[PDB]
């Protein structure tokens, strides 16, 4: 349900 | 938030979202107390019977949001956590005692139009509004009921409860480490906090210095919006000299 | 710090949310 984050928060 | 409403743009700008990396899902609410420091519920990051031990590198806090699912660009902003502390008194085995925790930041976040931090009560201005019949405002993209979820933030406005009645509503032990709110039976209006609520903020708005302080943390409640029930909160005032320790040691 | 608890939407441009005076009639 959630729309994506960007990737470097992810990093 | 049960029978509450969709917040107004900036209503609360110290609200935080809790939010699992992996999967990506709302983990729970918490506040912004200062640049680099977020205030939550223990139980948010540690409850054993829920198999629930989160680490640093397992979750980000996304501030300055208003939708629940989007990602807001530009005026949300996500931040890692360096570390968690979670309150060492914190009793997850019986009734949530001191369910506390901070978190702080690996970098400070820029403090906006939707983004800023909240106060934390003196002895004073504790003293001063936690009574009875003194109502409190609580935030969350919790679920709408018991047993579905929030396109936006919401918000809903609670009396602080008599502890008597608070403790006559359950059968469990309650500490002055909480306190409880919402409305009776007979009152007619209601709300609550529900799942997802968790580690959010109950404010009041001190109407001797106009500024907005952060009282409670939704804590726990048996069932959400039940009648003759009640929300309990963790009494912030109560543990701040566990927090200025954390931020005095730490920060 | 200083300026905490001071909403830049609100209090900062002395403008009320719609349900704060709620809460405002409640501090008797
Ligand atoms: C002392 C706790 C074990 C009580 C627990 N209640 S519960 O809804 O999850 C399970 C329950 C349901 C119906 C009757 C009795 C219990 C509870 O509230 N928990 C267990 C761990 C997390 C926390 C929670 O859900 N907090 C969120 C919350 C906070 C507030 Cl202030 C009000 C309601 C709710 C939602 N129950
Ligand atoms: C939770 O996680 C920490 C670190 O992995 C661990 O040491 C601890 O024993 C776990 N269980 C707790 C705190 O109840
Ligand atoms: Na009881
Ligand atoms: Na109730």
């Amino acid at each position: 349900d959630f729309e994506e984050i960007p990737e470097e928060y992810l990093q | 938030i049960v029978e509450g409403s969709d917040a107004e743009i900036g209503m609360s700008p110290w609200q935080v979202m809790l939010f699992r990396k992996s999967p990506q899902e709302l983990l729970c609410g918490a506040s912004l107390i200062s640049d680099r420091w977020v205030l939550t519920a223990a139980h948010c990051l540690l409850y054993p019977p829920w198999d629930k031990n989160f680490t640093e590198n397992d979750l980000l806090v996304r501030i300055g949001k208003h939708s629940r699912t989007r990602y807001e660009r530009n005026i949300e902003k996500i931040s890692m956590l360096e570390k968690i502390y979670i309150h060492p008194r914190y009793n997850w085995r019986e009734n949530l005692d001191r369910d506390i925790a901070l978190m702080k930041l690996k970098k400070p976040v820029a403090f906006s139009d939707y983004i800023h931090p909240v106060c934390l009560p003196d002895r004073e201005t504790a003293a001063s509004l936690l009574q009875a019949g003194y109502k409190g405002r609580v935030t969350g993209w919790g679920n709408l009921k018991e047993t579905g979820q929030p396109s936006v933030l919401q918000v809903v406005n609670l009396p602080i409860v008599e502890r008597p009645v608070c403790k006559d509503s359950t059968r469990i032990r309650i500490t002055d480490n909480m306190f409880c709110a919402g409305y009776k039976p007979d009152e007619g209006k209601r709300g609550d906090a529900c799942e997802g609520d968790s580690g959010g903020p109950f404010v009041m708005k001190s109407p001797f210095n106009n500024r907005w302080y952060q009282m409670g943390i939704v804590s726990w409640g048996e069932g959400c919006d039940r009648d003759g029930k009640y929300g309990f909160y963790t009494h912030v005032f109560r543990l701040k000299k566990w927090i200025q320790k954390v931020i005095d040691q730490f920060g | 710090e200083a300026d905490c608890g001071l909403r830049p939407l609100f209090e900062k441009k002395s403008l009320e949310d719609k349900t704060e005076r709620e809460l405002l009639e409640s501090y008797i």
